[PDB]
Formats: structure tokens, C-alpha cells, sequence
């Protein structure tokens, strides 16, 4: 025989362990692997997708009027139209999306994200917007020259209805976590701000009100950590029709 | 485009950008394609060589990690009173993914997927003070998970001569040993579970849409070999579930609002803001406002 | 260049003036079920150009009180034509399903359909424990319509539909979407009168609108499967 | 470090690295 | 399933209206939220309060603290300060519901048991 | 929710059609439970999900549509307090009688 020693954690069922284990169909052969499309090696493909957040999580929009934001024209310059709180991985406007939905499995995430935005007026509609992105450090800009001084982008409404403004990887340190629900120096990203450059100018038989979605996604540099339990689903007891599988 | 990918993807060094024509901002939403656009492109960068990994994200990761499928007791007592039918010292369990909402939102994040399950059987017993308040003892049972293949007949009770396991493969456990493990193979006749199926099972009419009889991997029965002791003792048996091999096809949006069933995708939503049908996403004050921004 | 676009598929064709450079379903084109992949051993009818010349649906009115339609295929184009004949008259089939959807509207008009193709999609009933039935799921060719497209009618999000094959139609820039299938199936042949492969979902998510005489605008569907094949024949049921 | 004869019994596979997202990108 | 319930009937001046019932044929720790439901001649067939076997205890009146014992298979309830309000038939019945949010829906009574007639007197 | 279901307490002679109809103030979905209460012992759950009958039950009733209506069918008379739950918030249990 062989002389064994028995180490501490033996027998011990660890839920993430990577061991073989007793095959109960002997001699069984798999169905032949066809050729399937759409095939995911990492979850990192499908972040790096664009989706519709909901910057109007108001109370008066309902359903879809909520994946959209309506602009109007003003009659005063230098207009805020939203912001948008850049927290991935806590309840908000990016809470529910591709991006968030799959970072909301994982603790740390780094890299950049890019946020685009569609214009879905009239072709009879012009206007020209500015959207801010301000590092975490200090409160919301509310006035459109303290928010300028953030990278921005200028934005023109013709042809090409969409424009993409990223959000660059600016921190410390190489990742950053959860933590809470918290304004922590780790887990703030800053903020998003959308206004006016010109302002919002449309003809008579077009509509006064144009909307304007937004989308999010991750750029090549993105990267997840330290999975855990989502918390964007959870029961409280066993679902309808379980104890029938039971009989 | 293949492109094996280790870590994730280096930066370089942007200039001033003045160049008439192109725009790497503008693109198109319309085609249904994601803005090909650069860091580069839109603001001024710097070389960084990026050492961070994608390793935690692949499927494989993502997906094999074992997690509970059912949790289901039963009584270790003589069952003399006609009741507790079906579950007399023994049970069964239709294998199905679509009872814990962990487990299932997380695969249900694919259309297809093919994995080798591996399966983990953990056996807990408690002492019942029914009529008394009197702990003897915590005994060693062993116990028999009979796999049966859907559509086989089961044991009907835990005496019954069709636990003999002629060519059922079976296996026995005692409570104090470490769990029972094994692994079922990818037993499917097509290339792939249907983790959602938008057809009907049989030809007649009504057919329990969304349920895929391909898709269900067996039956597992589980009864307690030994006779019982004067006394009764309640076994709570849980399993649980770590695919293998797993291969994934066609991703999906993740589920929003509360499961409601095992049987379908029926939705109700939530009361209040949060995953409810009218608010998925909690609501805030107005657009322009921010739910907490520091202010000193 | 990149905005007209035709597509001659048999003896039916289509000319776009505002198109927005149609899309491949996760980057693959239709094929011919090769000889490794094939189970049944029987040989296949392929009717090209009988089958796999764009079949057009019934136009739907484009409103305020709309929410969304869906047509699920073949389920839609099971009794048209001669794909409906042959599908009928044989047990198992393979197709492709070339989508095309055109919407017309001024341009004083504002509004946005996503033009998603979702596979599998097994909807969900709202506020019941109850399955849904065979004449909730199955509409035919007249398809059906969304009572809560915010959650796709399955309890998963509408925002994270764009992982899905998808495209837009923004009034102000383009008037059509064209979407190219593949199979998409775990088998390689399947039961054309049971089992659903994709699911055409057209959601307007910003609602028409204009400040005009508000005229009618119809949204019109052309399916066109693509190297479609069907083993089997046996009487018509 | 297996020892089992059906090859489906061995420990989980963590070196696929070659993932493509153009399918979802880029589906064009 | 067996659902028995015993305890005071015809004594209780104002004191704590403990009434316990022991679960036969379904075991307590498996779902089917288990509740109390009182005929009362005030009201008429009023829903006292439920208890999952995760001691989620979902009530009506916050008064009575429903609790739950799975080693002896059975659950409790215990109304303070009763006042002549509360005679009523008090059933203890199992019902399939689904509570998973802080409130309940399709809550169907399909297990009843038999009455506790209580009378607060003296 | 307040389930008014009493238009009456309806009597019927052996082999009638009789029809009880159970309001509801919100309007509520197909969550609706009919119970049985046989004088001297306890209620019995007759039909949910207002279309669904139960195992071991005389199959002479039947069901309404969503909603508010919400009426119960009796083909066959061959005796009891029948009652109506609403289950959508909470139980509720309108009262009512035949």
C-alpha cells in the first residue's frame, strides 16, 4: 500500500471545485455536435452589445415611455435636458441592461464603457446637444460651463441620427466594486449630463416634442471579477407547480 | 473572426484630430450594429498596456458552478396512517433547472446549451419530538438514488422490487459519508437542450406549450434502504446541479420580473417601482436629478 | 450606395430607396443541411423559386394605442403559397427566412420600430399561473400583437432585445429593415406545424407622431424563406 | 488526473479563449 | 392532508389566544403557506395570518406572531388582548399562494381542517 | 378589495341552473376561488383560477371570465353557504350565501 496522509478539507463539498467525477451512463455516446450559429465562448461578447437604458425612470412614464427621453424646444440657452447616474452595478438607469444585468454577477469591473445615443425626431428637425461625462470627484454639474469641462462631445443633429460619447477608465486603481449602494471614492464613476448647445428647432407640421434614446455598451477593454449571487432575481418560496414534480 | 483573446485589449497614443470626412463618433444605430469606435478616436489617449484577464468570464466559468436544484424531505417513520401518499420513506423528482431562480435565470441566458451535468446528492436527518421532546441519537442510513429514465415507470414505494436496478444506474450513500456524486452525460437526442422551446410537445392539440420533453434529463428516485427504527426521523435530501462542458449558443435577455411557475414564462411584476410590469427600474424625482450626489 | 439596396430572390424582387444595410443573423448565411449534418436518410426536396420568393403579409396600421406585432415563423407562411403546400404535404423542413419589413412616412413624421427576430421566443401569459394555449401562441398568418412590450410578453427585458438580430427603422433616416436567418435550430430538421424557430417582433418604441393631417401608415412584412428543404411526404393534413 | 473510461467524467475545460463577437457586433 | 387543531375554547378573559395545529399527511417544511382562518359572527370568514416554513409570517390586526415548529410538524398562533371581537371558529387551513414580495397572490385554500369554536368570556 | 358577492341568499329547487355572482371593487385578474361550506362543517374549495375545478369534486360547476363579474354555475342542484375569494392581494373571502 501506499502511505496516505489525510489533509484538512477532505470530504468537504466546495460548490466550486473542479474534479472528475463517477460517469453513471457507461459507454454512452453524445449526439454528434451540429453546427449551431451564435455561439458564446465568454460572457464579454455579449456586454460589448449596445442596449436602451432608462434615463426617464420617472414616475409619470410608464411601460416604454420610459426607454426614451423626450426634448423640446426652450426658449433659454444653455438648457440641462437629464443626467444619468453612471452606477453599473446598483439599481439605475443602467441597472437593467446588457452590460449591467451581466456585470451584476460579478463584484470588480474595469475598462471603458461607451454610451450612444439616437436621435428620433423628424428629418425636419434640427438641433445640436452636448453630453458630459464629469469624474467622480464633486457633485453634479447643473449649469452647462461647469460641465463642459469634462471630456464632452458636441453632437449635430443630420444624417448620421446617432453619436457616441465614452466614458474613458479613469481611476486609481485597476478595478472597481460594489461595495454598496454607496457614494464610495472605489464604486462612483461620475456622472452624465446632457444639454442643450443650440437648442431643439423644428417646423410647424412637424412635432414640437422629439425623443431620444440612448444606448450602452462596453468597448474591448472591459473586464469582470470576483463573481457572485445577482440580486436582480430572488424568491421567497417555491414557485408554482414545483411540488407537482414531486409526483 | 476567431482571434484567440487572453486579456483584455491595449491602448495607444492619440494626437490631435482635425480630419474632415471621416467621423468615428457618428455611426448608425439603424443597422443594428455596435458603434465601431475606439478610445482612441474620441478623446485623447495614452499607451497602456492592459494586463487584465477574461478568464472569470468565460461560459465555462460563468456557468459551471454547483447549484441547488431541489430540496426535498420526507419522513423516516412506519407510515401505517393512509397519507403522506407517494412519499413513504422514499421520493421522487422530475429533474428540472426551473425550480430556484438562481440556477434558472442564469442558464436562461442562452437558447442552447449543451453541458455534461454532474450531479451532487447531500443528506441531512433530524429527530422528530411529535409526540415528546426526547433526542436519542442521529443514525447511519444509507440511502439508493435510482436514476430512471423520463417516461420509465418508477418505483411506486420503497419496499417495491424495481429498486432491485437491473440496468437503472443507481447509486448508495451513507449520511455520514462525504455526498454522492456522479455525472450524467449530455443525454439529449438533438445537439443541444432547448432551454426554451416555442412549440407544443406531442401532434394532438393541447401539448403543454414551452415544455420540451428532449429537454428533461430523467427522473431521480430516492428512497431510504434501511427498515425503520421505533422512532421517526425526517431526511431532508438536497441536490445539486454543476454543468461540464458547456457549450452555449444564441444569448438572451435576462429574466426581469419574478418567476411565477416552473411550467412557463408567465410574468405578474412586482407591487412597487422595482421589477414591477409598469417600472423595471426604480424611479427617481426627474431626469435632471440625481438619486445620490455628493454635496459638501 | 449603402442605402439602395435590391434583392431578387425567384421571380420576386425588391427595390429600396432608404435602406440601412441589411443584416446577417449572428454573421451566417443559409445553407443546404451538408451531408455530415443530415440524420434523415430520405432524399430531400429543394422547390427553389416555387419556395423562396417573398411572400408578403397583411399589412398592420402603424397608431398611437399600438404597442407591438409579432409573426412567428413558418407559423405565419405555413399556408401560403407553395411553401404552405409543401409544408403540408411533408413532415420535416429546413429554411432560412429573409425578413423585409417596410414602413413609409414623410418627412414631418417621427417614430422608431425595433425590428427584432427573437428564436425560441416562448411567451408567457400575464397575471395567470395558467400555460398559454394553442389559439394564444398559434395566430397564423395574421399574427399577433403585444400587450406588454416592455417585457417582451416573456418577463425579460425589451431593452436587452438588440442581443437578438435586429434592426431599426428610424422614420428620418431609413424606411426598411432586412434581416437574413439561419437555420437556428438544435436539430437539424424540424416539425413545421408544432414548433416555431424565430419570432419577427416589430415594437414601436418612440410612437408616431406628427403635427400634420395624420394619414394612415400601414407596416408591411415580405418573409422569403431561403434554401429551404423538406423530407417526408405523406398526405396533406 | 482522470481515471474514469468515458471521457464526458473529466474535470471542466477553462482554456477556450477564443471568442469572436463580431456575430453580435457586427452582424453583417 | 390531516390538519388537527386543539386548544382553550371556552376560557379567555382577555389573555393570549395560543391554539396550536399538528400537520398529518404533508410535511410542514415542504411550501404551502399554513395559516388561520376565522368564521367569525362579527365578520364572517376573515384571514388571520400565514407562515412559510422560512418563518416569513405574512399578517392581516398585527397582534397575533404565527410561528411554526417543523420537529413536531406544526405551527401556532397567539392573539394578545382578545375582547369579545374574537369568537370565531378559527380554522387552520394550508393554502398555495405565492408571497414572494411582501404580498401574496393566488392564495387558494385547498386544505381547510376543522373549527376551534373560542369563546372570550368572563 | 372587497368582494361584494351577495345579490341574494337564492333558493333553487333540485336540478336547477342556480347562478351566483361574486363583485369585485378592484378589477382584478382570473384570481378568484369559489368555496363550499356545508352547514356544520368546515369550507371546501370548490373551483380557482376562476375556471378550474379541484380533484375529488362534483363536476356540476363551472366558471366565469377576468375581471369583476366573476359568476358561479351550479347544473344540477341534487346545498350550502358558497363563498367567494378574491386571492389577488391577499385572502379576502366576500361574503355570500345561496
Amino acid at each position: 500500500g501506499v502511505p496516505t496522509y489525510l489533509l484538512p478539507g477532505s470530504g468537504q463539498f466546495l460548490t466550486t471545485d473542479d474534479h472528475s467525477s463517477a460517469p453513471a451512463l457507461p459507454c454512452f455516446n453524445p449526439t454528434p455536435e451540429m453546427h449551431i450559429p451564435g455561439q458564446v465562448r465568454n460572457m464579454l461578447e455579449v456586454v460589448q452589445v449596445e442596449s436602451m437604458m432608462e434615463i426617464n425612470n420617472t414616475e409619470s412614464a410608464v411601460g416604454m415611455e420610459r426607454l426614451k427621453v423626450d426634448i423640446s424646444a426652450l426658449t433659454d440657452v444653455d438648457q440641462l435636458l437629464f443626467n444619468i447616474p453612471l452606477d453599473i452595478q446598483l439599481d439605475g438607469p443602467l441597472r437593467n441592461t446588457l452590460v449591467g444585468n451581466i456585470s451584476r454577477y460579478y463584484t470588480h469591473w474595469s475598462g471603458s464603457l461607451e454610451m450612444t445615443f439616437m436621435f428620433c425626431g423628424s428629418f425636419m428637425a434640427a438641433g445640436k446637444l452636448i453630453l458630459c461625462y464629469t469624474p467622480p470627484g464633486g457633485s453634479c454639474p447643473t449649469t452647462r460651463e461647469t460641465a463642459m469641462l469634462g471630456t464632452h462631445i458636441v453632437w449635430d443633429f443630420g444624417l448620421q441620427s446617432s453619436v457616441t460619447l465614452i466614458i474613458p477608465w479613469i481611476s486609481g486603481s485597476h478595478y472597481r466594486m460594489f461595495n454598496n449602494d454607496a457614494k464610495s471614492t472605489n464604486a462612483n464613476v461620475g456622472y452624465v449630463t446632457c444639454f442643450m448647445q443650440t437648442n431643439l428647432i423644428v417646423p410647424s407640421e412637424s412635432s414640437d416634442t422629439c425623443s431620444l434614446i440612448g444606448f450602452i455598451a462596453a468597448k474591448d477593454d472591459f473586464s469582470l471579477r470576483l463573481m457572485r449571487d445577482s440580486p436582480d432575481i430572488g424568491q421567497l418560496d417555491h414557485l408554482h407547480a414545483a411540488e407537482a414534480a414531486y409526483q | 473572426i476567431e482571434s484567440i483573446i487572453k486579456t483584455a485589449t491595449d491602448t495607444v497614443k492619440s494626437e490631435i484630430n482635425a480630419e474632415l470626412g471621416v467621423v468615428p463618433s457618428l455611426n448608425a444605430v439603424e443597422t443594428g450594429a455596435t458603434s465601431n469606435t475606439e478610445p482612441e478616436e474620441a478623446i485623447q489617449t495614452r499607451t497602456v498596456i492592459n494586463q487584465h484577464g477574461v478568464s472569470e468570464t468565460l461560459v465555462e466559468n460563468f456557468l459551471s458552478r454547483a447549484a441547488l436544484v431541489s430540496k426535498r424531505s420526507f419522513e423516516y417513520k412506519d407510515h401505517t396512517s393512509s397519507t403522506a401518499r407517494a412519499d413513504k420513506n422514499f421520493f421522487k423528482w422530475t429533474i428540472n433547472t426551473r425550480s430556484f431562480v438562481q440556477l434558472r435565470r442564469k442558464l436562461e441566458l442562452f437558447t442552447y446549451l449543451r453541458f455534461d451535468a454532474e450531479i451532487t446528492i447531500l443528506t441531512t436527518v433530524a429527530v422528530n419530538g411529535s409526540g415528546n421532546n426526547t433526542y436519542v441519537g442521529l443514525p447511519d442510513l444509507t440511502l439508493q438514488a435510482m436514476f430512471v429514465p423520463t417516461g420509465a415507470l418508477t418505483p411506486e414505494k420503497q419496499d417495491s422490487f424495481h429498486w432491485q436496478s437491473g440496468s437503472n444506474a443507481s447509486v448508495f450513500f451513507k449520511i455520514s459519508d462525504p455526498p454522492a456524486r456522479i455525472t450524467i452525460p449530455f443525454m439529449c437526442i438533438n445537439s443541444a437542450y432547448s432551454v426554451f422551446y416555442d412549440g407544443f410537445a406531442g401532434f394532438e392539440k393541447n401539448g403543454l406549450y414551452g415544455i420540451n420533453p428532449a429537454d428533461t434529463i430523467g427522473n431521480l428516485c430516492v428512497r431510504i434502504v434501511n427498515e425503520h427504527q421505533p422512532v421517526g426521523f425526517t431526511v431532508t435530501v438536497r441536490v445539486y446541479m454543476k454543468p461540464k462542458h458547456i457549450k452555449a449558443w444564441a444569448p438572451r435577455p435576462p429574466r426581469t420580473l419574478p418567476y411565477m411557475s416552473i411550467a412557463n414564462a408567465n410574468y405578474k411584476g412586482k407591487e412597487r417601482a422595482p421589477n414591477a410590469l409598469s417600472a423595471i427600474i426604480g424611479n427617481r424625482d426627474s431626469v435632471k436629478t440625481m438619486p445620490h450626489n455628493i454635496v459638501n | 450606395s449603402d442605402r439602395v439596396l435590391q434583392l431578387k430572390l425567384g421571380n420576386s424582387a425588391i427595390v429600396t430607396q432608404e435602406a440601412a444595410n441589411y443584416c446577417c443573423a449572428y454573421g451566417e448565411w443559409p445553407n443546404y443541411l451538408p451531408d455530415h449534418e443530415a440524420v434523415a436518410i430520405d432524399k430531400p426536396t429543394q422547390p427553389e423559386t416555387a419556395t423562396d420568393r417573398f411572400y408578403t403579409l397583411k399589412s398592420v396600421k402603424w397608431e398611437t394605442g399600438s404597442t407591438g406585432w409579432w409573426w412567428k415563423l413558418p407559423d405565419a407562411l405555413n399556408n401560403i403559397g407553395m411553401f404552405g403546400q409543401n409544408v403540408q404535404h411533408h413532415y420535416l423542413y429546413r429554411s432560412g427566412f429573409l425578413i423585409h419589413v417596410q414602413c413609409n412616412a414623410t418627412k414631418f413624421h417621427q417614430g422608431a420600430l425595433l425590428v427584432v427576430a427573437i428564436p425560441e421566443h416562448q411567451r408567457g401569459a400575464h397575471n395567470t399561473n395558467t400555460s398559454p394555449g394553442f389559439d394564444d401562441i398559434m395566430k397564423g398568418e395574421e399574427g399577433g400583437t403585444f400587450n406588454h412590450p416592455y417585457v417582451l410578453d416573456d418577463g425579460t427585458s425589451l431593452a436587452c432585445a438588440t442581443i437578438f438580430p435586429h434592426q431599426w427603422i428610424n422614420l428620418r433616416t431609413n424606411n426598411s429593415a432586412t434581416i437574413v436567418l439561419p437555420w437556428m435550430n438544435a436539430a437539424p430538421m424540424d416539425f413545421p406545424l408544432r414548433h416555431n424557430q424565430w419570432t419577427l417582433a416589430i415594437i414601436p418604441v418612440v410612437p408616431l407622431g406628427t403635427r400634420t393631417t395624420s394619414s394612415m401608415v400601414p407596416i408591411t412584412v415580405s418573409i422569403a424563406p431561403m434554401c429551404c428543404e423538406f423530407n417526408g411526404l405523406r398526405h396533406a393534413i | 488526473i482522470n481515471f474514469y473510461k468515458d471521457s464526458y467524467a473529466a474535470s471542466a475545460s477553462k482554456q477556450d479563449f477564443s471568442q469572436d463577437p463580431s456575430k453580435f457586433t457586427e452582424p453583417v | 392532508v390531516q390538519l388537527q387543531e386543539s386548544g382553550p375554547g371556552l376560557v379567555k378573559p382577555s389573555e393570549t389566544l395560543s391554539l396550536t395545529c399538528t400537520v398529518s399527511g404533508y410535511l410542514i417544511s415542504n411550501g404551502y403557506y399554513w395559516g388561520w382562518i376565522r368564521q367569525s359572527p362579527g365578520k364572517g370568514l376573515e384571514w388571520i395570518g400565514s407562515i412559510y416554513y422560512t418563518r416569513d409570517t405574512y399578517y392581516n390586526k398585527s397582534r397575533i406572531t404565527i410561528s411554526v415548529d417543523t420537529s413536531k410538524k406544526q405551527f401556532s398562533l397567539k392573539l394578545y388582548s382578545v375582547t369579545a371581537a374574537d369568537t370565531a371558529v378559527y380554522y387552520c387551513v394550508r393554502h398555495e399562494g405565492s408571497c414572494n414580495d411582501g404580498s401574496c397572490y393566488g392564495s387558494f385554500v385547498d386544505n381547510w381542517g376543522q373549527g376551534t369554536l373560542v369563546t372570550v368570556s368572563s | 378589495i372587497q368582494m361584494t358577492q351577495s345579490p341574494s341568499s337564492v333558493s333553487a329547487s333540485v336540478g336547477d341552473r342556480v347562478t351566483l355572482t361574486c363583485r369585485a371593487s378592484q378589477d382584478i385578474s382570473s384570481w378568484l376561488a369559489w368555496y363550499q361550506q356545508k352547514p356544520g362543517k368546515a369550507p371546501k374549495l370548490l373551483i380557482y383560477a376562476a375556471s378550474s375545478l379541484q380533484s375529488g369534486v362534483p363536476s356540476r360547476f363551472s366558471g366565469s371570465g377576468s375581471g369583476t363579474h366573476f359568476t358561479l354555475t351550479i347544473s344540477s342542484l341534487q346545498f350550502a353557504t358558497y363563498f367567494c375569494q378574491q386571492a389577488d392581494s391577499f385572502i379576502t373571502f366576500g361574503g355570500g350565501t345561496k
